[PDB]
């Protein structure tokens, strides 16, 4: 069972393809301020792939830092993710997109954020006592005013029935308080934590918001398969949805052709888990793998909307077709249900924040909810 | 993160999705999970 860090370093170094893009992106990355220094502005940025190499397989043991404690003012649009910090610049050059579209080191960087997420959900944080997970995130600032704050915020700024405090808002273990954050066990259970019942009650329409999110497009007549690379990414559901690698979903791509494709951001400091968007039967259900640090051109160096500060960000509907994501196809032509037809979910990876959990009542056959909560992003791969 | 709902064309003319979704430019928040984003209009 080796390292998966240490696979990555032979996977570079056993491929000359890969070793030149190793350096060349980081090479392309320039000198100049400010990308002498990662988008936190909180560090020098990473020159070459050894020191990549070591920080990631030390990230292996470490929760995401809420580096805005005793830092207010710097980006922020990296919270929560340490390794998009590292890469972030050289995912802006040709050779880093190059890299980062490599299925190799794909399959190599899944293995490294599943053993990070490992440690994530680790209640001992690798055998530093019964509390040591919880340790980790107080140590980390993620008890701060400041994080609470932001969270308790965040939460509030969706609804008009507002709450004071965080523990009105999210469920966690009993006797948690913000000193001892919560009691929170580890990462992933403040990650995937669930609103107190009440606090998001299901509305009356027949669609309701799957995720806790921030709008971000709505197109009609969207075409079965589009040139999503193009400016402006159009949609492509053939690719979209996976049908390159799976007949089964061909037909519900056609049964979409000429339907229309909503989008919607989740933030770090938002509620993560998934809810039904509408009541009926799962008809079809896949995980698909793919990129985690693949961004547009438009989206690095001399493009038109790059380097991203805090890639993938600008690049939402381009990962759509190529990023680790999974797919569920409900139909609501069932009793009980809105009579709408087919209503598909696809949750889309961003980052190290692409573990794509289906709980178990998403299991084709059975029928879900409006409302209910039908799975979770975690911090993975 | 993100993620994309999907719907069918006839179903799309029976639905009333709010200006929050359909016009994401006006958007100012997240939109709270189990809201309303459309309703039936037939
Ligand atoms: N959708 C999860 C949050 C992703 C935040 N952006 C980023 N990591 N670049």
């Amino acid at each position: 069972v080796e390292n998966p860090v240490e696979t990555f370093r032979k996977l570079i170094e056993n491929d000359s393809t890969l070793y030149m893009l190793a350096h060349s992106m980081f090479d392309e990355v320039p000198e100049k301020a400010p990308y002498d220094r990662d988008p936190t502005t909180l560090k020098k940025q990473v020159r070459n792939y050894k020191t990549m190499l070591y920080l990631f397989n030390t990230l292996l043991t470490e929760v995401p830092e809420y580096f805005l404690r005793d830092n207010p003012n710097v980006p922020s649009g990296l919270i929560g993710f340490p390794f998009n910090i590292i890469v972030d610049w050289p995912m802006g050059t040709p050779s880093g997109r190059q890299f980062f579209l490599d299925t190799r080191v794909n399959k190599c960087l899944k293995d490294i954020l599943n053993k990070w997420n490992e440690f994530l959900k680790d209640p001992t944080a690798q055998g530093n006592g019964n509390k040591g997970g919880n340790q980790a995130l107080i140590d980390a600032g993620w008890s701060s005013d400041a994080a609470v704050e932001q969270l308790v915020n965040k939460a509030n700024e969706s609804t008009t029935d507002k709450k004071k405090t965080f523990s009105e808002i999210f469920q966690h273990p009993a006797n948690g308080t913000q000193e001892n954050f919560f009691n929170y066990a580890c990462w992933d259970n403040f990650f995937t934590r669930r609103f107190k019942d009440g606090v998001r009650p299901v509305a009356d329409a027949a669609v309701v918001n799957a995720c806790e999110s921030f709008p971000l497009s709505f197109d009609t007549d969207v075409s079965r398969r589009n040139t999503f690379w193009l400016k402006g990414t159009p949609y492509s559901l053939h690719d979209m949805l996976g049908a390159t690698q799976d007949e089964r979903v061909a037909s519900y791509v056609d049964g979409f052709v000429g339907g229309s494709v909503y989008q919607a951001f989740l933030s770090a400091d938002s509620y993560h888990c998934w809810n039904a968007p509408v009541t009926g039967k799962v008809v079809y259900r896949s995980l698909i793998d793919g990129t985690y640090f693949a961004e547009t051109a438009a989206a690095g160096f001399g493009g038109s909307n790059g380097p991203d500060p805090a890639g993938p960000d600008v690049s939402q509907r381009y990962i759509t077709h190529i990023a680790a994501r999974g797919v569920l196809i409900v139909d609501t032509n069932v009793t009980g249900g809105a009579k709408i037809g087919l209503v598909g979910f696809v949750p889309v990876g961003m980052s190290e924040v692409s573990t794509c959990d289906w709980f178990d009542n998403t299991e084709e056959g059975k029928t879900i909810s409006k409302g209910d909560v039908i799975g979770a992003f975690h911090s993975g791969g | 993160x993100t993620h994309c709902l999907i719907f069918q064309r006839d179903a799309v003319k029976k639905l009333q999705f709010i200006p929050k979704a359909q016009y994401p430019e006006i958007a100012t928040t997240n939109l709270a999970v189990n809201s309303e984003l459309a309703k039936l209009t037939s």
